[PDB]
DNA sequence: CATGATCTAC
DNA sequence: GTAGATCATGGA
């Protein structure tokens, strides 16, 4: 007959959040249809017709009953009190990732106690590497997503409203009432179908934790939340992408940059050489303004557009660079992120060189060689990135020249120092890094680099590339040369 | 390549030829033994270049070394350009170029 | 038919906040048709917004502006007391730097004479006869317009980034804005296609109409 | 007949940490963004300069509705009902009321709002920003937290563009104090304790015209970072030569006058017939005489 | 009225290491950055000069809230609640109590800018080494020094002072500045003024910030900048509000056509004490002290 | 801090 | 009876 609710990706009045909501509704409807094959089983005889880019809902009787059934089945709470979204395959996902998703939803969408009633703080001790760590999360008893069906329908006639519905920030992220004294009027208003879409928004979007490297991970656990909102091209494509992202381990969702989360959302995507790959997404940063802040606040929104080359480079970086370490202390799983990858992911997202900000983010902002030590662990990733560079092999030639010079400089003292008196590579590399950090302008840095090259003895790579390396040293900015010297130190093979 | 780059490369070649001449002189003077040292000569040149503290001393040493080199065909072909480059440029940059030429030197096989 | 009017715009800084971006000042990459319509009404000194309904506007981006974020201690009406600390909130506002664009004005569908195109042409012909108030700006009142002038189809004779009405487009720009809430705001989906085209394609024209 | 006063003003060279952004650890980030050629320049918000002008007006009589309490560091309102006919602040900078946000029209009858007759773009550094920070360790053997902070500074000149619709003013005579405040700007909000940066102009390109548009917004630029010569932009001179921007409506003063005069062909250039004074006070006096003659303030 | 005392003060020539930043490994790096025409200059923080002024006020016997223990190297507050009416330091430098009746912060009358080396930093370093053949990891080290003159710009809002008479001790401290935080053991750099350009005007604009220049990139010359002289000639700066004192007076007096320039009718004193006395007399007359 | 339930005044 | 102001209400 006539669909009572019709939603399409081609509608001109929709935004990105609306399309993400229709995608979430599509996934939830697919899962419900798998759960309830027959329309008679579903309350109100609600039935749907799902296409690639259209959603149509048919039901009989009162609209309130059917909408309440659909919404109650869509948003559920398990025995432990965690948010149970039937749109996601909850059997396949483990307890830790379910807790992660529940905490992200509670910290991003349900920021306010006016939209959720909290239960007791449930503590569970799951064993990991012969250690039982106690996860403590705030269980829930109700949230507004469950009972928005009352707001969707009229109070008296119990039918779908024919006017606009005033929504709040829990439905549309960033839909804040700027002036609290005008709460009745200055409120964002949406059609009931788009209100249902905004209800189903949280299913598709994914949540990542942002680690600030200035503060030590042990000294404070992360609290900034990143929301990855994808740009929907097709219901089936985004549904498959989300259900594939369900594979990722919980430790991968901790990042140190927005671009890393944006790429991680698309990391599992399969690249087809014949098909022109193009995807886009938005990363929303939620962060407490002060220490005593009661709720998180939207601070920045970053739009990420990724092509085939960016995805391939990020996949190589993930494959070759060190994964996230899982430091496990008393009843706390401190997930140590990899600053290198993050940086590289951010540089790839911004469209700049993958080494653009290595120095002031790796040496200047390093407390006790915490970031410096990871360079020798990510040496293999550095070698792979240099070898598979899309351009600029002259600076790889410079890497070879500098590595030969470092070999000569180190071998001089290592021949001077006998067995036992020989210092490890760590002390000499630290001294070299300090001397590189000493340089403040072009003249001093170039003087030091040239003297180092001379003290390195005969340099075959420099000899074979006299003109090229000489021009590169003379012309290039000294900061870039310092960064490349740093990453040649990192990829130095004794 | 710009004209500044061309003059810089010609100066590098001039310094390399001067080092060739000086090392040949050392080889002729020190034919005795298994083989005259080569790394020690480079270390001596680096130490003497780093000894210079001001423009006058460094340029005096540079001119002395260049003349001790010998014919220096690249200086034959470029009197005015290389002479003006040496006279004008700050001595620190000339020292940087000289040390780059030292590093990028290939001893004759 | 009379050739559509062409205006060359140059604004050092712009903020076309998103309709739903109230917690953070997110900006549109391209000026929305509603903002351009309001700017033109200010240029001709027309306070009534329903006066020039039916005018069609086409926007061609001469260059891609860069997006930057600036902190701001924006005020709000939260407490009755003006001096209460709750009235001041720190929030980011996204701005666009060095915006250059060409605006096509076509006024065939207007039912009230003189049309907006004729009013703009007359204002540029005799600037001393224009009766308006305030300084011309695009976006926020402090974001003044650097250069607005009558230009031809080839002012930079380069390549143009047009805003094409595509139902699968990324941007959702409004051609009518409800400043109280969002009930009367009307949206259309656009895309930025790189086309040296001097003239606007058929899908690049947006007609400003009332939400009714 | 509308009368607008547009102007681009360049500040003196000095170390500046004026506006700042949200802090990150020990770092107080200067707020910055992209500008010409894609380089990152340090910004000063327009609200900062408007606040500076407000405080200048408050500091020298000039009854204002929005009084800044220096003791409590809070803003106080003398009258809840804004009256542009009485207060300089409401007349120049405008106001917005509670009912202005819950209605579409501008009246609700007393006026619901007022667009300020003065609008100024944000100030940008004439030179691209390079990362420069300062140490902030506080004296004392007791080295607890809240010590060893980093402050970002910028040693360049700042330029900003402003425009006032003099006709829009309720009292036409109020434009003169605003000009005096622009030249005698006390201080744009910033770390004046550590980085005292005077915002008084040292180069002006003013334009007193009846045209709604002025193509003189940002005419100062030299780029070539870590320098302070600050020559006039080539495109501004080209637009002056083209025929638009009538030279008789231009008012140029400050240290840029010396550079303009030192240019060859300047005696025959169309820029020569502009009101050019090395002394800023003389140019301001002549411009205010012209303004008073045009607006009937005599 | 609203009176402001703007001033650019130049220091003597000497070897200076007062601005060490976070050290890189072995060598102690002094704070530096870009300045005029793209060369790197060494900067002395304005907080150093503010601390020196606070120490001067404490030593001279004025009532100061924050007392600095020389033997203990710690800072103690006589009153936990800042009282600008009673304490000189709170009145002058302000305060900001940031922790979870009386105001919690003050803007402070004194506003100072960073001290900039007149001469670009060449790159001089000095080696230090502990005597003795028993040598360990902390045996030898490097310290960067700079042979230059430092100039800095300050501004005082006299009306902002709770007590107007407190401006005179600040001037005395500026002319009698104690040690500015540095390495006094090995680089004893006196920060007392040797060339002043002061401005005591009721107008808010100041055109005297960093008005000193060098004749040669590596020299102790310290001539007045051409821009400042030109702004005096054109009439922008009122000569009756200008106070020039120090060694720059001789160079100004040897200038050609000095007797006909508007710079002549400015308050020019070779002796800095006489200039300070005259300026303080003018300030006392203007403020009604 | 944002937002709704509630208190309360017209 | 309804709109404006107020107050509660949120952790590991």
């Amino acid at each position: 007959t006539q669909p009572k609710i019709s939603l399409s990706l081609h509608a001109a009045d929709t935004t990105i959040m609306h399309r993400v909501g229709m995608t979430g509704l599509y996934m939830t409807l697919k899962r419900l249809e798998k759960q309830y094959p027959l329309s008679r089983q579903r309350g109100g005889h609600i039935s749907w017709f799902l296409t690639a880019d259209t959603i149509e809902l048919f039901w009989e009787g009162s609209d309130f009953i059917a909408l309440s059934w659909l919404i109650n089945e869509s948003f559920q709470l398990d025995d432990t009190g965690l948010i149970h979204l039937v749109g996601l395959d909850n059997d396949r996902i483990d307890l830790r990732q379910k807790i992660h998703i529940h905490e992200g939803i509670c910290g991003v969408f349900l920021r306010l106690n006016k939209f959720y009633q909290a239960g007791e703080i449930i503590n569970t001790e799951l064993r990991f590497e012969e250690k039982q760590v106690e996860y403590q999360y705030k269980s829930l008893t109700w949230y507004a997503h469950q009972t928005f069906a009352e707001k969707l329908c009229e109070a008296d006639t119990q039918q779908l409203r024919h006017d606009y519905i005033q929504i709040t920030s829990w439905l549309y992220l960033g839909g804040i009432v700027r002036h609290a004294r005008t709460q009745n009027t200055t409120k964002l208003e949406e059609k009931p179908e788009y209100a249902l879409a905004l209800l189903f928004v949280p299913v598709v979007c994914h949540y990542c934790l942002l680690h600030i490297p200035s503060e030590d991970l042990k000294e404070r656990k992360p609290h900034r939340y990143l929301v990855v909102i994808p740009e929907i091209k097709d219901f089936e494509d985004a549904s498959q992408r989300r259900w594939r992202l369900q594979q990722l381990e919980t430790k991968q969702f901790h990042v140190s940059s927005l671009g890393e989360a944006g790429l991680l959302y698309y990391s599992l995507d399969d690249i087809q050489p014949e098909v022109a790959y193009y995807q886009a997404c938005q990363v929303w940063l939620y962060e407490k303004t002060n220490k005593a802040s009661r709720q998180r606040t939207l601070m920045s929104i970053e739009e990420i557009k990724i092509d085939k080359n960016i995805l391939i480079t990020y996949q190589q970086v993930q494959k070759y660079f060190k994964t996230n370490y899982q430091i496990i202390k008393y009843k706390q799983i401190f997930i140590k992120v990899n600053p290198i990858r993050s940086l590289i992911a951010d540089n790839l997202v911004k469209g700049i060189h993958w080494w653009s900000n290595f120095w002031e983010k790796l040496v200047i902002e390093d407390s006790k060689e915490y970031l410096f030590n990871q360079l020798f662990s990510n040496r293999e990733g550095f070698i792979i990135m240099a070898e598979n560079s899309e351009e600029d092999k002259q600076y790889l030639i410079f890497i070879k020249v500098f590595q030969q010079a470092m070999k000569g400089n180190f071998a001089k003292i290592y021949a001077k120092t006998e067995e036992g008196k020989d210092p490890p590579i760590k002390k000499k590399v630290e001294r070299l890094r300090a001397e590189l950090n000493y340089c403040y302008d072009e003249l001093s840095f170039k003087e030091y680099l040239s003297d180092f090259l001379v003290r390195g003895g005969l340099n075959k790579y420099f000899n074979e590339h006299q003109e090229e390396i000489a021009l590169l040293i003379k012309k290039s900015p000294w900061q870039e040369i310092r960064i490349w010297s740093l990453l040649a130190i990192a990829s130095y093979k004794p | 390549n710009s004209e500044e780059d061309k003059q810089y490369l010609i100066f590098i070649k001039v310094f390399q030829q001067a080092m060739k001449g000086n090392f040949a002189k050392i080889y002729a003077k020190t034919e005795e033994g298994k083989d005259p040292p080569i790394k020690k000569k480079v270390e001596r040149l680096r130490a003497e270049l780093n000894y210079c503290y001001d423009e006058l001393s460094f340029k005096e040493y540079l001119s002395d070394f260049l003349v001790r080199g010998g014919l220096n065909k690249y200086f034959n072909e470029h009197q005015e350009e290389i002479a003006l480059l040496i006279k004008k440029s700050p001595w620190q940059e000339i020292r940087i170029w000289s040390l780059l030429a030292i590093a990028s030197y290939k001893p004759k096989d | 038919m009379i050739a559509p009017l062409i205006l060359y715009l140059d604004v050092p800084f712009t903020t076309f906040r998103e309709s739903h971006a109230r917690e953070m000042g997110k900006t549109y990459p391209v000026p929305p048709p509603a903002t351009v319509y309001g700017m033109l009404l200010s240029l001709v000194g027309e306070t009534n917004v329903y006066r020039h309904c039916g005018v069609e506007l086409a926007i061609a981006m001469l260059s891609s502006p860069k997006k930057s974020r600036i902190l701001r201690q924006m005020r709000r009406f939260k407490n009755a007391d003006f001096s209460h600390p709750e009235n001041v909130i720190p929030c980011y506002q996204e701005i666009l730097s060095n915006l250059k664009c060409l605006i096509w004005v076509r006024s065939d569908e207007e039912k009230i004479q003189p049309s907006l195109r004729e009013r703009i042409q007359l204002a540029f012909d005799h600037p001393e006869l224009v009766r308006r108030f305030g300084c011309l700006f695009l976006g926020e009142s402090d974001q003044l317009i650097k250069t607005i002038k009558l230009a031809r189809e080839d002012y930079l004779e380069g390549v143009r980034q047009w805003a094409i009405r595509d139902n699968r487009g990324r941007l959702t720009l409004p051609y009518w804005v409800d400043h109280v809430g969002s009930r009367n705001t009307r949206f259309l989906r656009y895309r930025i296609e790189e086309m040296d085209r001097l003239s606007p394609p058929d899908l690049a024209w947006t007609m400003v109409q009332s939400p009714i | 007949p509308n009368y607008y006063l547009y102007g681009t003003v360049l500040t003196r060279y000095g170390l500046a940490s004026l506006n700042h952004d949200i802090r990150r650890g020990n770092k107080t980030i200067l707020q910055k963004g992209y500008w010409n050629n894609g380089k990152i320049h340090s910004f000063v918000g327009s609200s900062a300069i408007r606040w500076a002008l407000r405080f200048y007006l408050q500091k020298q009589g000039y009854l204002v509705n929005r009084v800044w309490d220096e003791e409590e560091h809070i803003n106080r309102l003398t009258s809840e009902d804004f009256d542009p006919e009485k207060f300089y602040d409401d007349d120049i900078f405008g106001f917005a009321l509670l009912e202005s946000a819950e209605t579409e029209e501008d009246t609700s009858s007393t006026p619901n709002q007022r667009m300020g007759a003065l609008g100024m773009n944000m100030a940008v550094s004439l030179t691209p920003y390079d990362g420069a920070v300062k140490l902030g360790a506080k004296s004392g053997r007791e080295k607890d937290s809240t010590s060893l902070h980093f402050t970002e500074y910028h040693a360049t000149r700042y330029q900003y563009y402003f425009g006032i619709d003099a006709t829009h003013l309720k009292d036409f005579s109020r434009i003169l104090p605003m000009i005096d405040g622009i030249m005698n700007l006390p201080k744009v909000g910033g770390s004046s304790n550590i980085f005292n940066y005077p915002f008084c102009p040292d180069s002006l390109v003013f334009q007193w015209t009846n045209h709604f548009a002025s193509y003189i917004s940002y005419c100062f630029e030299y780029c070539d970072p870590k320098s302070k010569e600050a020559k006039l932009s080539q495109e501004f001179i080209d637009e002056v030569e083209c025929g638009q921007i009538d030279p008789s409506k231009l008012w140029i003063g400050g240290t840029i006058v010396k550079d303009l005069q030192q240019l060859d062909n300047f005696e025959s250039s169309p820029l020569n017939k502009a009101h050019i004074y090395r002394n800023r006070n003389e140019m301001i006096e002549a411009l205010k005489t012209v303004i008073k003659r045009d607006l009937g303030l005599e």
